[PDB]
């Protein structure tokens, strides 16, 4: 399953100019575009090699879409402050995520279009891409405006087709790096803690895509509750890193195994110290 | 309104080996709102020419950013990340632990 | 290819 996803953030700052607008776009876990209204020269910028070749006409068109979206987001921020009867001095945040999912066969499996206000769910296109789910009474104002305006049908028209067409084109242009899976490079380290406890840490480095499962077992039984897991983190070269730790009784290290599951592995890995 | 404090991770792109060029990363995640200040420190002093990724967020709407710089680790050089946010009364400092 | 602006602001 592949996907193309867009992430928009608008932040007000009363007394210090107009709201700032930031957009980024991903294919799977690979970023390919960014826009920042506060940039020195605000324009759509490439973040991936398979869009560097698209031509100035394409990049002029993406730049214009972001500049128009930024101005609409400013209006939305002003409307939202009114809905909630909020002071004109406070700074507020509007976020939007939308995109499409190209199911394993290569069709259009799923689309989505969701908004949050000040870090909380506000309004969202439901899975059928026809109805809306509003979080409160202020979001019901937006739902009434968009249903009478037939907003959902326009977004569906994009998520179906247009979103899918760009996605398929991007996967063909960047096939060398988007349709590959790099397996994790693994190892286990050992740290004494006390005169009777020690930490075992299972490492996964350089893998892609970001999805992965690391689980510590004892005598073959999983131990989800006593396993410390860090959030998967970017290495900076397009790949990801993760680790998982468990504190074990000294003398019993050989009873523990780390199990690694990832798309690039033919079989799940079993590691021991 | 949501105020969430950042989770901070300091690490290198590749296993650190003395005398071999690498990249030092400071990953900040899970915070709200988005305004944040992150500095990479070498022996306690702020490192210049630090680059960062573009503002993005997770499925739970919390933001994440990667700050990074090229470096060549040595035996006694000490690195850290300094992060200030509306949730922190004082700037938090997480030092780099290479031997994890 | 990003989406164009819709029928209305929020």
């Amino acid at each position: 399953s592949h996907s193309m996803r867009y992430f928009y953030t608008a932040v007000s700052r009363p007394g210090r100019g107009e709201p700032r607008f930031i957009a980024v776009g991903y294919v799977d876990d690979t970023q390919f575009v960014q826009f920042d209204s506060d940039a020195a020269s605000p324009r759509g910028e490439p973040r991936a090699p398979w869009v560097e070749q698209e031509g100035p006409e394409y990049w002029d068109r993406e730049t214009q879409k972001y500049k128009r979206q930024a101005q609409t987001d400013r209006v939305s921020l002003r409307n939202l402050r009114g809905y909630y009867n909020q002071s004109e001095a406070g700074s507020h945040t509007l976020q939007r995520m939308y995109g499409c999912d190209l199911g394993p066969d290569g069709r259009l499996l799923r689309g989505y279009n969701q908004f949050a206000y000040d870090g909380k769910d506000y309004i969202a296109l439901n899975e059928d891409l026809r109805s809306w789910t509003a979080a409160d009474k202020a979001a019901q104002i937006t739902q009434r405006k968009w249903e009478a305006a037939r907003e959902a049908e326009q977004r569906r028209a994009y998520l179906e087709g247009t979103c899918v067409e760009w996605l398929r084109r991007y996967l063909e242009n960047g096939k060398k790096t988007l349709q590959r899976a790099e397996h994790p490079k693994t190892h286990v380290t050992h740290h004494p803690v006390s005169d009777h406890e020690a930490t075992l840490r299972c490492w996964a480095l350089g893998f892609y895509p970001a999805e992965i499962t690391l689980t510590w077992q004892r005598d073959g039984e999983d131990q989800t509750q006593d396993t410390e897991l860090v959030e998967t983190r970017p290495a900076g070269d397009g790949t990801f890193q993760k680790w998982a730790a468990v504190v074990v009784p000294s003398g019993e290290e050989q009873r523990y195994t780390c199990h690694v599951q990832h798309e690039g592995l033919p079989e799940p890995l079993t590691l021991r110290w | 309104m949501i105020q969430r404090t950042p989770k901070i991770q300091v690490y290198s792109r590749h296993p650190a080996e003395n005398g071999k060029s690498n990249f030092l990363n400071c990953y900040v995640s899970g915070f709200h709102p988005s305004d944040i200040e992150v500095d990479l420190l070498k022996n306690g002093e702020r490192i210049e020419k630090v680059e960062h990724s573009d503002l993005s967020f997770s499925k739970d709407w919390s933001f994440y950013l990667l700050y990074y710089t090229e470096f060549t680790p040595t035996e006694k050089d000490e690195y850290a990340c300094r992060v200030n946010h509306v949730t922190l009364s004082q700037p938090k400092i997480v030092k780099w632990d290479r031997d994890m | 290819g990003a989406d164009g602006v819709g029928k209305s602001a929020l």
